[PDB]
């Protein structure tokens, strides 16, 4: 806010302001790629992410890999109503391609260290509740779930505990198919809060509200909803990457930059695209 | 008068749970209320439950008759374990006859739940009281005054308290009741939360609950109020009408937005601008004034639900959509008095916005106007925007 270089000016519409080259053109063409990528992310939902999807497959998504990240990942972080549906779309990016999923998630996973060091309660509820829906479409692995799940609920707190509650209510199902023991260990590690521990009367309510989810089967918290399941099961590609690595956000790809092979790297790009469609 | 229409506010950001089953509440719980009679919440009650029941310090305010009642009876019991044998909540209410009622009410409830609640009669029915408290009731109501004597005289233990109410509190204060609601109070453990029910909300009321309170949660009745105080409010030149919808798609290319609403001023462009928005991919729902109020309400229900991420409207309606990003006036109204029920704030907390007008040449004068009428200002829009949300 106060680091980053102040721009002013009026803004002016398009129809109006149109009223070497290789340069020239990159940067135009990286202009417009970032521009569509963030129309078509405002636009996506569940009724038409298919179209959605077709109009993404379109651009270069590798080049501009980085974009697509931000711009689901920013998505995201101001409309987590919407979270399962930008999972979705994640999940058929990823089967496609998968480094480009695999990118996502280290940025998210980083992202929700970054709010769990600062203390940052509406970041980690968004951060967390994207990764339990890449872990319902199986663009990340459970281990990752449960090693958040640890650490939230090593040194309990009011914050820490509605982090870990809502998350559970979010991955707990598919958790509970994939890795029983693991969820288990979780209810046995609340239940010792409950008990085996001074709480407030916010930390034991939202726990109760656990243990009342988990007896009713999650029944309002489904794994995938009915039209968001668009990737065959062996069709996916599932990352497994833990909480706590090293992992490289790759930010500068967001950077424009000149590209020495540009020509060849579009024409690569175009031969994917009429691969998949 | 129908107190189902008595519409309410928060002083923050709340989840409204529109059925009970989306409480949170405990099942025994939820057989007793449900056995009691009970089918919808009311709006009171789709606010203050969850609220009370997760620990927040609440005031909660309104004229009789709208649910306030079954709001800290359900609170207070959801709240209970059974398993404790000692007083968790207390109940402090202006006469004995209304804490006997309150008793009956939680007994009724909580019926499913083998809760134990006394009303302190006193009287000659003091030795009685006594004995009935050093026995455990997991709820105590009655008097300040009685309630307060009971634990002067160690027959009601307080080291298990977690919870007070105070139920009508402005007519206790007309009952000359203060000090002993204070007295009260002193005695209670520190981690206590505290719950004011009240028509009135006094001078004292208020003070009571900055004492007695940490970061509560108000929940009143709605102020019929609006204002353009707190919408930041922009323009963009767009010259010539068609050139709107090309700027509407650049904006969607360069904002973030989670869902917004879409004014413009007859059906016909609102049709029109549906089919396009539609075609380009967006997920819309589309309102006016040919469709009964009924349609508009589900239309608004499947808006709010997130089935579309774009609501294109003309005058029908302030709105309340707190996933509303931004509100784009497509149109600027003809007539100015519009503009306000477009973009305002209603209560005195509403939400804070942020509305873009699209204006034509054409429409330079009616802008002025609309700046003059309202005595605000509405700024054009500047590149760095989207920083500012």
């Amino acid at each position: 806010d106060p680091l980053l270089t102040r721009t002013g000016g009026a803004y002016i519409p398009p129809a109006k302001l149109r009223m070497k080259n290789s340069l020239a053109y990159q940067r135009m063409s990286w202009e417009a790629l970032k521009k569509s990528i963030n129309g078509l992310i405002n636009k996506v939902n569940i009724s038409n992410i298919s179209i959605i999807i077709q109009e993404l497959l379109q651009e270069n998504i590798v080049r501009g890999r980085g974009l697509l990240s931000r711009s689901v990942l920013q998505a995201q972080s101001a409309s987590p109503i919407f979270t399962h549906v930008y999972a979705a779309l994640v999940a058929i990016i990823n089967s496609k391609f998968p480094q480009i999923g695999e990118l996502i998630l280290k940025r998210l996973i980083l992202n929700f260290r970054k709010g769990y060091r600062r203390n940052d309660k509406q970041l980690c509820l968004t951060a967390s509740k994207f990764v339990a829906h890449l872990i319902n479409q199986n663009v990340a692995h459970e281990v990752l779930c449960l090693e958040m799940l640890t650490l939230l609920l090593e040194r309990p707190t009011d914050d820490s505990v509605e982090v870990a509650i809502g998350f559970l209510k979010e991955c707990g199902l598919k958790l509970t198919q994939v890795s029983p023991r693991g969820i288990n260990a979780i209810f046995e590690r609340l239940r010792n809060i409950l008990h085996e521990s001074e709480i407030d009367k916010r930390v034991q309510y939202m726990i109760e509200v656990m243990f009342a989810v988990r007896k009713d089967g999650f029944k309002d918290h489904p794994i995938i909803l009915e039209g968001l399941d668009l990737v065959e099961e062996d069709d996916q590609f599932t990352h497994m990457l833990p909480l706590e690595d090293d992992y490289n956000p790759e930010d500068v790809l967001n950077v424009f930059k000149m590209d020495p092979n540009f020509m060849e790297n579009e024409e690569k790009y175009k031969a994917i695209k009429k691969e998949i469609l | 008068e129908d107190m189902t229409k008595v519409e309410f506010e928060t002083s923050e950001e709340v989840d409204v749970t529109p059925t009970f089953d989306t409480m949170g509440l405990r099942e025994d719980l939820l057989r007793g209320i449900y056995a009691y009679g009970f089918e919808k919440p009311s709006a009171i009650q789709q606010r203050a439950i969850k609220q009370i029941i997760k620990g927040r310090d609440v005031i909660a305010q309104s004229q009789s008759g709208t649910g306030k009642t079954a709001t800290f009876s359900i609170s207070v019991l959801q709240c209970l374990d059974i398993q404790v044998r000692e007083t968790q909540a207390l109940i402090l209410a202006p006469t004995r006859e209304l804490a006997v009622q309150i008793q009956k009410g939680l007994l009724a409830l909580g019926d499913y739940m083998n809760v134990q609640c006394h009303a302190c009669i006193g009287g000659t029915n003091v030795g009685e009281d006594i004995r009935k408290l050093d026995y455990g009731q997991h709820v105590v109501a009655g008097t300040p005054g009685r309630v307060f004597d009971m634990i002067r005289r160690r027959s009601l233990r307080t080291r298990a308290i977690k919870m007070l109410v105070l139920d009508e509190a402005d007519e206790m204060l007309n009952k000359g009741f203060k000090e002993q609601i204070y007295d009260v109070y002193r005695y209670l453990p520190p981690a206590t939360q505290v719950v004011l029910i009240s028509a009135t909300l006094p001078h004292e009321i208020l003070e009571m609950t900055n004492k007695f309170m940490t970061d509560p949660i108000r929940i009143l009745v709605k102020r019929d109020e609006l204002t353009l105080e707190g919408i930041k409010q922009f323009f963009v030149a767009v010259e010539r009408e068609e050139w709107k919808f090309d700027t509407l798609c650049d904006l969607y290319d360069t904002l973030t937005i989670t869902q917004a609403v879409i004014f413009c001023n007859t059906k016909r462009k609102v049709d029109w601008l549906t089919e396009k928005m539609r075609e380009a991919n967006f997920t819309v729902s589309s309102m006016h004034g040919d469709m009964p109020q009924k349609e508009r309400e589900s239309i608004m229900k499947e808006f709010r639900s997130g089935a579309s991420r774009v609501l294109i409207s003309t005058d029908v309606w302030g709105l309340d959509v707190p996933q509303v990003s931004l509100i784009i006036n497509y149109d600027l109204p003809n007539n100015r008095e519009l503009y306000i029920h477009r973009i305002g704030r209603s209560g005195r907390y509403g939400r804070k916005g942020v509305a873009i007008n699209f204006v034509k040449n054409d429409d330079i004068r009616i802008l002025r106007d609309i700046e003059q009428y309202y005595s605000t200002q509405i700024d054009e829009m500047p590149m760095n925007v989207a920083d500012l949300i």
